């Protein structure tokens, strides 16, 4: 076992390829669904996870494997989500004026960021490249970012007066803040609500699904403007009962699960790397 | 990028002139002024006779590789990676470039179908030109040679010549411009990518460490 | 030929067998990974089919030197021939073709499978060396078309996937600086050896005293001896060519010729 | 130079590449942003034009390189939207019942359009093929057609009767109205307050780029309805603050220069067949 | 060679010529489709080329084996020489070139075009069977490269589409369950006879006899003759190569190579 | 796949290579100081982070890389410790009768962990072997353990009766108890108050450091009686005034992050990989 | 060639190889059941490790017949090729390394360096009978 | 002497006879790495 080394690997193409693994996949992985709380409410009923995780049997997943979370609402699950859980499907209902806020939690639970801290009273933060954000999560994030001449003054703000600072997120819980790549901003940001870690983009989230429930293709993952990629985990379903919708996904959780895969970062193999 | 750039150039200049090669080229004039203003014994002698070398290298254009060039060079190459240079760091890291740079190197005085080398260690050696085997030395022909012809340094020096011949055969014309320490056949023979010489150079490489 | 090449050979003096399109390579597709993941979306490395006279090779890379140094990502593939070749015609081309379609593979250890998707860059400051003793006989700096090797008995084939510094707006598209890299940027060769010299025996597309030993061998069910492989397969018969089996071959090639020459 | 001949060029397909044209184009071009006034209302600035551009600057385009240009809105300013510069970028806030109004804007501008005029009152018009439309431009279009027969007799209309006429496009800013490829038209168009132009369709217009800042992908630039592409000029973004929507841009503005190019019409390689 | 089988046949004796490459197929690109509707949106099929030497086949299936029991589609060629060869050096390799890209092809009978858009699995468990008159001469299983055949008038490769049961997502978003199927797998396989022996007279590439016969009779604008057909058509004589136009053929081509001994 | 673990490596001992593999996806790497609140109060400053940060300029590490974090006292930062940072050194400062409570808090933190949760309640446990502990979490974790015969009936203890139960750890911020590995056990503690997870010890975590500031050598953080290793990781000073403290720890930084190494570090900044 | 013609197992000392192209050495590291307090104190069971079992073998070739020539140390065949190819500097030919590097030469023993190497050493033993 | 001009066009030829040679690259970018290039203020073309 060499963790920790790029070790080139030769495969043949001759060799005939093993049989299926849906049945490895089900018997020791666990299935993990995260459903808002307005779903129970319609439902109406309290053996229905009970009865969910029988349905689930039948299909194949063992009685303890298939595991289920609430939410209040996308904004307030948006703070600190950690899916501590080992195949995760976030049901998510979309509404007007909500966009933004679910392409933010698309974004971070879709991608693997790996970030470190922030203190905002002392230092002055620039960001890298491409794949570098700050993400602030608490009750009312209030970022206040003002930028710095290379003599280190303001420009639009002066850094002793945070009024004329440029606001670029108000009383969001979520807010995934890209700054112009090359320059030094002072923030402000409410220290005693709003925590913000300077966060970059390592590579996909490969355990993690995202069932939009309403509408059109409205995530944009990727920050950049030019490209708006369709990524197979960004699944999309209609809605008018959310029986139906549970049924769906009972139906053809074979499919969502061959579309997710398991945590790159959670195998053994990953140790030495950035393991998780 | 930087919005100081006071004469870099005039910075580096002040603390270099102070540096010890500084002073000890001018003590060496001064010597010289004087001793014309007035009126092991042979690895010693050799010593002083090739800190005296190093110092006329530096002080002279000479021909040849110039063990100082290559250390230039692994100045230049250093100080352009690195990303870590403060107002005071070019001084006083040129000097020090100036000063521990390839502490032991060797010198050549070419004469009549033979070479006389000398070392700063002390070692120091005499061979014929067209074919290497070594000649009995004179130290007292060497020390009055010395100030008058000119100085090869001695980039590629004897112990590495005699495997070099010995092992790869080599014609007279390369052969003597090794000796002369021509940047044309050094580079012709870092291009073929022999051995012995990519050893010797990064060995000089690694001797500038600092 | 072949008696001249046994008494030239008896009397211990150098011999020669002229091959065209000399099946020197044993088959061998295959493929090198120096980096991938679990869910095999950002590849990169080389694949290869080695099969009779064709060496066709073709370097990957799923983010198009998106982060390589310089954005030029370097491939080496080396091809040690069994046996040394002599006064070799090649013919070297770019884009190999063979890999030059989408595919998917099962993966190294056999478990899942990877999709290939590739768009093929052109081969930048290719370098083809031959080698005899780790010694480079000869070199090719970005020279296609036909070309000499004087003797050589390895092969090291270097090219290079150079990103594209200026774009139109469609290969833009193409070339995200996102992960999700719907197209996989490739650059391939292909080398031929039309024709060449080699001492050991050995079959070609021209002579016909491979099939004719091995259908002699398979009409009267001659139990599998010692040396030669089970039914004479000729891919595990060059794959390791022990002297013995050197021997043996230039024996029964000797005698297939000398049968050839009245039988047909 | 041997302009307005089409003379077949030879490249060879071994040749080497080039160096990077990016800062060419950084330090020549001229960048160019269209907003809408809501924008700078958000933004309650007022050197922000001069913080835009230092940020632009250090992204690499000199100071006097980059131009601004306020609009009231999507339906007053595609009433002949006038794109007299060298890099162009029009952000389009999205809204509920102007989708016919932003998709025929895109239309308009996203493409080069060779227009000839049209004398309502004397002559019956045509279309040509698939590639001709009508362009209306004014304060208050109402376009009325009436078809003819082969023998110049109005059906489903009399030729007397602007009453009997068919609407097909109502008091809006711009109506890009299409109709059958081969009946002859007669039209009644409110002469003095709405210009209409007979256009064809050329190649697509590069030299600018739309962001859709709301909501999902909806702009059909091809009237064709089998046909509803996704152009690489047809950015999208979600937002909830202006200022993050225009560090947005300014991020990522090497990668939008990349999707446009230079227009191909305004070089002298195009000289003699429609240079402008 | 050709003068030797002449007295070896007027005197019924055993012949037989040595050719590299020869052109024993008929040229025939074609496909049939075991699967199709209308609309042309799932189809399943083979298609091949046989073209001189070469045989390419490449079976395709719109819906990569789903609805088939086991998820394992058979698919079978074969190719019926119209002469027996005999000690043939076959290369046998996966991934037929020529129907792996996009392409659209006109229907059975030209009435609409079907759009092809090919994604490569690898053939599994192909089986090569080399026969005469029915009885299997020789088999291959999942051999690749240099193979030979002792004695066949029939080729029939038998191969197979196994949906790959493990799947990336990349690949599995490749092959829904649903109606569109956006792309089509593909399973493919290349044999070339590189070299056989032929009882009978055919064209190759390392002789010209054809050349110089048909340059011959174009020459002078001969009128068309019963036998021959108009030109001298490769492809028309082989596909019906009765046993007079066989005579003629061999005569034609012994006098062809009396003449090209002094004349070329 | 894998990063090639399933084949070796070789190397020449007779050859010094050259050619290093540069990879990073970071902008820098980051020190990051966990101090007790009392440094900061006995220090009476308040530019002093400032000061600190110049320091380590000097000794190599760019403005925004060194972080500090205060913590009140070490039984409290040691619920739930997050090192949400890259060169972790935690200066634990020495006191009498809190000997347990700082091995224990370096048991967890100089070694990685891998969590299930305990559902108390419900299931009895066992441990499975040598690397098996509990740890117990919380405001006020207060374990009784009572093992179980192979009848499931307790031994000196009732399982009905939790009086009777064998107490273990008794209002502890953070409990590493180990009991004996083959026992069924039934367990009560708080469950509002105090969680509880079985956690495996994996390899050490090479990445976080403990300067014990204070007095006697102390640390065990294997909790086998017999072995007492004394890693690098474990550094001690004598100190009498914490700016003296922080000077000596900043002059040998470059030995302290020599001693560590980055190359382990997870994603989240949680101390112990969470594995449902 | 690829067939086991010996093979010896726990067998120290001398011992024969017929006629071998390669060799395999198998062994094994067995952690000592029983242990004495020392041992036990060298090796625990956390990851510390500061000192680290090792099991090792040593095998000398000590005389051989080979078809082909081959330098030993009895015979001074390849010390005399090579000393007077040094003491007159023959320019590297194609065939032979620099030198006469042994390492190389054997590490490709192609069957042209194998024949010029023969040539060479048995011209070296004709000289050796009567120049020393 | 292998002779260059900055626009492209290039030159091989003997010394003692101007009797031009066929050119070769490879061999010429391989020399002037090292060897001691000099100026051409007398042509190629008009040295002929
Ligand atoms: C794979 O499945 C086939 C039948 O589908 C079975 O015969 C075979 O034994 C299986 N192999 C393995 C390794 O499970
Ligand atoms: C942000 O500005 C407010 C003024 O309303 C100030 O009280 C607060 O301290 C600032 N935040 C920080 C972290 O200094
Ligand atoms: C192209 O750019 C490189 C560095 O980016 C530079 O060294 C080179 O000189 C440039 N090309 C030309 C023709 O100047
Ligand atoms: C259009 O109709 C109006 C009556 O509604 C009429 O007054 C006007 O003249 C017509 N326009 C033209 C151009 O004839
Ligand atoms: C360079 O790295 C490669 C691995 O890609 C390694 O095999 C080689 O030994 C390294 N270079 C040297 C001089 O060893
Ligand atoms: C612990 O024991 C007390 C007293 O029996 C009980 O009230 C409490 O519920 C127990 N803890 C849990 C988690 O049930
Ligand atoms: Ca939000
Ligand atoms: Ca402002
Ligand atoms: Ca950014
Ligand atoms: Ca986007
Ligand atoms: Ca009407
Ligand atoms: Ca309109
Ligand atoms: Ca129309
Ligand atoms: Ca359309
Ligand atoms: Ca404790
Ligand atoms: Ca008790
Ligand atoms: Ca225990
Ligand atoms: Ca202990």
């Amino acid at each position: 076992q060499n963790y920790g080394l790029n070790i080139p690997i030769t495969g043949s193409m001759d060799t005939v390829y093993s049989n299926s693994t849906r049945e490895e996949v089900f018997l020791t992985s666990t299935l993990c669904l995260y459903y808002p709380t307005e779903a129970s409410t319609q439902i109406s009923d309290g053996e229905w996870k009970d009865s969910l995780s029988q349905m689930f049997l039948i299909k194949g997943w063992p009685t303890g494997s298939v595991y289920f979370k609430e939410y209040s609402n996308i904004v307030d699950f948006s703070v600190d989500p950690q899916l501590y859980c080992d195949y995760n499907l976030v049901l998510m209902k979309y509404d007007q004026s909500l966009e933004l806020d679910m392409s933010e939690l698309a974004d971070l639970i879709l991608n693997e960021w790996l970030c470190n801290p922030m203190d905002i009273t002392l230092y002055y933060y620039q960001q890298s490249g491409e794949s570098n954000k700050w993400i602030s999560m608490g009750s009312s994030c209030t970022v206040k970012v003002c930028p710095l001449n290379t003599q280190t003054l303001g420009i639009g703000c002066q850094t002793t007066n945070v009024d004329s600072f440029e606001t670029v997120a108000e009383n969001e819980k979520l807010a995934i803040v890209d700054v112009v790549d090359g320059i030094n901003h002072k923030i402000n940001l409410t220290t005693t609500t709003c925590t913000i870690r300077n966060c970059k983009k390592l590579g996909p989230r490969e355990n993690v699904a995202v069932i939009q429930v309403g509408g059109a293709n409205i995530l944009d993952i990727t920050a950049d403007p030019t490209t708006n990629p369709q990524i197979e985990r960004m699944m999309r379903v209609n809605w008018k009962r959310w029986w139906q919708v549970f049924y769906t996904i009972v139906d053809y959780i074979n499919q969502i699960v061959q579309v997710m895969s398991k945590r790159s970062r959670s195998l053994n193999s990953a140790a030495f790397y950035y393991r998780v | 990028t930087i919005d100081l750039t006071k004469s870099m150039a005039t910075s580096v200049m002040k603390k270099f002139r102070k540096s010890k090669l500084a002073t000890s080229i001018s003590e060496m004039t001064n010597s010289l002024s004087d001793a014309a203003s007035s009126a092991n014994d042979i690895s010693t002698q050799t010593s002083t006779i090739g800190k005296k070398l190093r110092l006329k290298e530096m002080i002279t254009q000479t021909e040849g590789m110039s063990f100082d060039d290559i250390s230039a060079a692994v100045l230049k190459t250093k100080i352009d990676m690195s990303t870590q240079i403060g107002k005071n760091t070019l001084p006083d890291i040129v000097t020090e470039a100036s000063e521990k740079f390839i502490p032991k190197r060797s010198y050549r005085i070419l004469k009549d179908d033979e070479v006389m080398e000398i070392n700063t260690e002390g070692k120091f050696f005499a061979y014929k030109i067209n074919t290497f085997d070594e000649v009995p030395f004179d130290v007292n022909k060497f020390a009055e040679l010395v100030t008058d012809s000119p100085v090869i340094s001695a980039i590629i020096d004897f112990k590495t010549l005699k495997n070099l011949n010995d092992n790869y055969g080599i014609t007279r014309t390369e052969a003597l411009n090794l000796i002369k320490s021509n940047p044309n056949m050094l580079r012709n023979f870092i291009n073929q990518n022999n051995p012995i010489i990519r050893n010797r150079i990064e060995q000089l490489i690694l001797q500038c460490k600092l | 030929e072949y008696i001249e090449n046994w008494n030239l050979q008896n009397r211990r003096q150098r011999t020669g067998f002229v091959f065209h399109k000399p099946n020197i390579f044993p088959y061998s597709a295959s493929f090198t990974l120096n980096r991938s993941q679990p869910m095999h979306d950002n590849l990169m490395g080389t694949m290869w089919l080695n099969a009779g006279s064709e060496i066709q090779v073709a370097g990957f890379d799923y983010s198009c030197a998106l982060n390589a140094p310089a954005n030029i990502q370097q491939f080496e593939h080396i091809v040690q021939l069994r046996r040394a070749l002599t006064t070799a015609t090649i013919t070297l081309l770019p884009d190999a073709e063979r890999f030059s379609f989408p595919r998917v593979i099962n993966s190294a250890d056999g478990a899942t499978t990877w999709f290939f998707n590739p768009i093929i860059l052109r081969p930048n400051n290719v370098e083809v060396e031959f080698l005899l003793n780790g010694q480079i006989i000869n070199t090719y700096q970005a020279r296609f078309g036909t070309i000499v090797a004087r003797n050589f008995d390895t092969i090291r084939l270097s090219f290079q996937l150079m990103r594209p510094p200026n774009m139109t707006p469609a290969v833009n598209a193409l070339f995200p600086q996102a992960q999700p890299f719907q197209h996989h940027a490739t650059v391939g060769l292909t080398l031929r050896i039309e024709s060449a010299v080699c001492e050991s025996v050995l079959a070609d597309a021209n002579e016909t005293l491979l099939a004719n030993v091995t259908a002699v061998r398979q009409e009267y069910a001659i139990p599998v001896g010692p040396v030669f492989p089970p039914g004479m397969n000729w891919t595990e018969l060059i794959t390791n060519y022990s002297p013995s089996r050197e021997d043996n071959l230039q024996r029964v090639f000797t005698v297939a010729s000398i049968r050839s020459m009245l039988i047909k």
